C-alpha cells in the first residue's frame, strides 16, 4: 500500500496549484475526489485567482476515468440517499453474491447504499460496544484490488 | 410448548444415537429433528441454518415459520375462545389467552419452527457434553456429514471436535480433511502428509481412476466455485499442494495428468464459472492462459459459451482488467494474457466465418453476441501486444476495415438494425491511441455526443483535435441546435481553451 506524502499533503493543505502540477500521477489518483469536487462543484470564493486556480485544477485533472466515475457518483440523488439512510437508522436503533461482487456489479447509487449502510453498522456496533474494541470483517474493505 | 421443545433433546439424543434407523427418519421426516442434529454436528447453534448459505431460502423459511406462528395464534385464540365460551363465558383476547404461552401446533413433520434459546442452550450444553457431532463423524452409516458436503468454519470445529476421523473412508472426505489441514501438530502434519501421497497416487500414480479423480478434481472446483475467498484460497492452495510461478501447478503441473482431457472438460467449465466469480487478477490471468491452451475447441455451444464468458470479464469486470493491463506496468504476463484473449476470440471469429446477426461487408452472415463484440473491439483497444501482432491485424481489419464499411448489424428477433457502437464504447475509442478506433468512432456523432466526450477525460491530444475540429464541422452545420444544447457557455468556453493549451466553436461560445 501507499500512503499519501507529506509534500502532497502540504500541497493540498496550502492549495498551491503550482505544487499540486508538481505532484506525480499516483498520488493525484489518491487525491482525486477531493480536486474533481473543487473543479466541479459551485465555488464559495468568486475570486480571479481563485479562477485560475481552477483551471489549473482542471489542467491537472486531465486523464482520469474516475473523474467520470466522481461525476456519476455526484449525480445519484443525495436527498433520497439520505432520507433512506435515517430511515434505516431508525429501523437499526428499533445477497447471493459478495459484497465486493455486489459493489462491482451494483451501480453507483447501490454501491454508495452499501457502503453506507455497511458504515452505519460498524458506526452502531462501536455505539453499543462502549469502547470495548472488536474486529468487524468486510470483503469490501479488505479486498486490495 | 415446553413439553414439545423439551422432547427435542431426547429424540435427538435417540436419534444421535442410532443413526441408521431413527437418525435417517428424523433427518427425512421431520425438518426440525433434521435441523437439530445438524444444528448440532456444525457446533453453530443458528436459525437458519449455517448449512443453508441461499438467502432467498432463510427468507422463504422464515416467512413460512412466521406465516406457520401467525395460523398457530389465530387458532389458538379460537380454541380458547370456544372453551373459554363453554366454561366461564368470557371474551378471548391476545393480551387475556394464557393457551397462546402454553400451547404450540403440533405439527413436527410439517415446517420448521423457531427454537427457544434457552432450548438452544441446552441443546448446545448437550452437544459440548456429550460429542454428538463425534458420535455422527464415528458413525459411518449413515454419513450426514457427507450428505451436507454434497462451509469451512463448522467443519473446521466439527473436525476439530473429531480428530479420530481423519480419514473417512470416502475420498471426498478425505479431500474435505486435507482442506481442513491445509506433538499433536507434528501427528497432524504426518497425517496430513500420508493423505497427500494417497491422493497424489489417487491422481498420478498407477490406481488413478477416472471416478476418484473425478470426484478429487470436482470437488476442488466447487470450492472454487464457492463465494468465499477463504474457500477459493485453501482450494487452490490444497490443488498445488497435490501438484506465473504460484500458479506452475495449474498451469505446467496439471496438464501431466493422466486423466487430463476426461478431467479437463469440467475443469474448462468451472474455470469459466471461476472467471465469472473470481476477483483476483494474477488468478484469472493464469485461468485465462490455462483455458487458453485447453478449452475443448471441437464443441460449437462450448466455444460460445466461452467466447460469452470472457466477454463477460471484459466487460462486467472492465476494473480487474484495468488492473490487469495497468499503463504503468506493461508486463509480459499482461501481455501473453493479452495475446492468449486475442487468439481465442480470433479462433472464434474464424470457426463463425467459416444474441445479433450481423453480416459482413464481404458477405459472411453468423449471428454473435454484442457483448463477444464488445469484447473483440475493447481489446482492439488494449491494442497490439509486444510479441504476436498478426492476430491483433486481422481482428482489426475483420471489424474496422480499411476504405470499406463495416459489418452491419441486426437483431436475431426482429432483424431491426442495432447500434453495435455504443456511445461509452465510443468514448473508448477516442481515447484509445489507435487511429482506425478514433476515426470509426468520429464517423456519424450527435452533437450531444461531442459535447460529452470533450467533456470526458482520458484522451489523448489528437483526439481532442479532432474532437475540436469535428465541433468546429458542427458549428458550421448547425449552430442553432447545438447552442441549444450548450448548457453552461463559460465552462465550455473555458474547456475549450484548456484543451487549446492541452476555435470556431469557441467563437460560438464566446458570441
Amino acid at each position: 500500500l501507499q500512503f499519501v506524502s507529506p509534500f502532497a499533503f502540504e500541497a493540498m493543505q496550502k492549495v498551491d496549484v503550482v505544487c499540486l502540477a508538481s505532484l506525480s500521477d499516483p498520488e493525484l489518483r489518491l487525491l482525486l475526489p477531493c480536486l474533481v469536487r473543487m473543479a466541479l462543484c459551485a465555488p464559495a470564493d468568486q475570486s480571479q485567482s481563485w479562477a485560475q486556480d481552477k483551471k489549473l485544477i482542471l489542467r491537472l485533472l486531465s486523464g482520469v476515468e474516475a473523474v467520470n466515475s466522481i461525476v456519476a457518483l455526484l449525480s445519484v440523488d443525495f436527498h433520497a440517499l439520505e432520507q433512506d439512510a435515517s430511515k434505516e437508522q431508525q429501523l437499526r436503533h428499533k445477497l447471493q453474491h459478495g459484497l465486493t461482487l455486489e459493489f462491482e456489479h451494483s451501480d453507483s447509487p447501490r454501491r454508495l447504499r452499501l457502503v453506507l449502510s455497511e458504515l452505519l453498522a460498524i458506526m452502531n456496533k462501536v455505539s453499543e460496544s462502549n469502547g470495548e474494541f472488536f474486529f468487524k470483517s468486510s470483503e469490501l474493505f479488505e479486498s486490495p484490488v | 410448548s415446553t413439553l414439545y421443545w423439551k422432547a427435542w433433546p431426547l429424540l435427538l439424543v435417540v436419534a444421535a444415537f442410532n443413526p441408521e434407523n431413527i437418525g435417517l427418519a428424523a433427518w427425512e421426516e421431520y425438518p426440525t429433528l433434521k435441523m437439530l442434529m445438524e444444528m448440532v454436528m456444525t457446533n453453530n447453534y443458528s436459525y437458519p441454518p449455517c448449512t443453508l448459505t441461499d438467502e432467498e431460502t432463510r427468507t422463504e423459511m422464515l416467512n413460512r415459520e412466521l406465516q406457520t406462528a401467525q395460523r398457530e395464534k389465530q387458532e389458538i385464540l379460537a380454541f380458547e375462545g370456544h372453551l373459554a365460551a363453554a366454561s366461564t363465558k368470557q371474551t378471548i383476547t391476545e393480551s387475556s389467552s394464557l393457551l397462546l404461552s402454553q400451547l404450540t401446533s403440533l405439527d413436527p413433520q410439517g415446517p420448521p419452527r423457531r427454537p427457544p434459546p434457552h432450548i438452544l442452550d441446552q441443546v448446545k450444553s448437550l452437544n459440548q457434553s456429550l460429542r454428538l457431532g463425534h458420535l455422527l463423524c464415528r458413525s459411518r452409516n449413515p454419513d450426514f456429514l457427507l450428505h451436507i458436503i454434497q462451509s469451512m468454519p463448522w467443519l473446521a470445529d466439527l473436525v476439530q471436535s473429531s480428530e479420530g476421523s481423519l480419514d473417512v473412508l470416502p475420498v471426498q472426505c478425505l479431500c474435505e480433511f486435507l482442506l481442513h489441514d491445509a506433538a499433536k501438530k507434528r501427528q497432524r502434519q504426518q497425517k496430513q502428509r500420508q493423505l497427500l501421497g494417497r491422493l497424489q497416487d489417487l491422481l498420478l500414480g498407477p490406481k488413478a481412476d477416472e471416478q476418484t479423480t473425478c470426484e478429487v478434481l470436482d470437488y476442488f472446483l466447487r470450492r472454487l466455485g464457492s463465494s468465499q475467498v477463504a474457500s477459493r484460497v485453501l482450494a487452490m492452495k490444497g490443488l498445488s499442494l497435490v501438484l506465473l510461478q504460484g500458479y506452475q501447478w495449474l498451469l505446467r503441473d496439471l496438464p501431466r495428468l493422466p486423466l487430463f482431457d476426461s478431467v479437463r472438460s469440467t475443469t474448462a467449465l468451472a474455470l469459466q464459472q471461476a472467471i465469472h466469480m473470481e476477483t483476483d487478477p494474477q488468478t484469472i490471468s493464469a485461468y485465462l492462459i490455462y483455458l487458453s491452451q485447453h478449452t475443448p475447441v471441437e464443441e460449437q455451444a462450448q466455444h460460445s459459451d466461452l467466447a460469452l464468458d470472457v466477454a463477460r470479464l471484459v466487460v462486467e469486470r472492465s476494473t480487474i482488467m484495468s488492473h490487469l493491463f495497468s499503463k504503468l506496468s506493461p508486463s509480459a504476463a499482461s501481455d501473453a494474457v493479452l495475446s492468449a484473449l486475442l487468439s481465442i476470440f480470433s479462433r472464434y471469429v474464424r470457426r463463425m466465418r467459416q444474441q445479433v446477426f450481423l453480416r459482413w461487408s464481404s458477405g459472411e452472415t453468423a449471428t454473435m453476441h454484442i457483448l463477444v463484440v464488445h469484447a473483440m473491439v475493447i481489446l482492439l483497444t488494449l491494442g497490439p501486444p509486444r510479441a504476436d501482432d498478426s492476430e491483433f491485424q486481422a481482428l482489426l481489419d475483420i471489424w474496422f476495415p480499411e476504405e470499406k464499411p463495416l459489418p452491419t448489424a441486426f437483431l436475431v428477433d426482429t432483424s431491426e438494425e442495432a447500434l453495435l457502437l455504443p456511445d461509452w464504447l465510443k468514448l473508448r475509442m477516442i481515447r484509445s491511441e489507435v487511429l482506425r478506433l478514433v476515426d470509426a468512432a468520429l464517423q456519424d456523432l450527435e452533437p450531444q455526443q461531442l459535447l460529452l466526450f470533450v467533456q470526458s477525460f482520458g484522451i489523448p491530444v489528437s483526439s481532442m483535435s479532432k474532437l475540436l475540429q469535428f465541433l468546429d464541422q458542427a458549428v458550421a452545420h448547425d449552430p442553432q441546435t447545438l447552442e441549444q444544447n450548450i448548457m453552461d457557455k463559460n465552462y465550455m468556453a473555458h474547456l475549450v481553451e484548456v484543451q487549446h493549451e492541452r476555435q470556431t466553436f469557441h467563437s460560438l461560445l464566446t458570441a
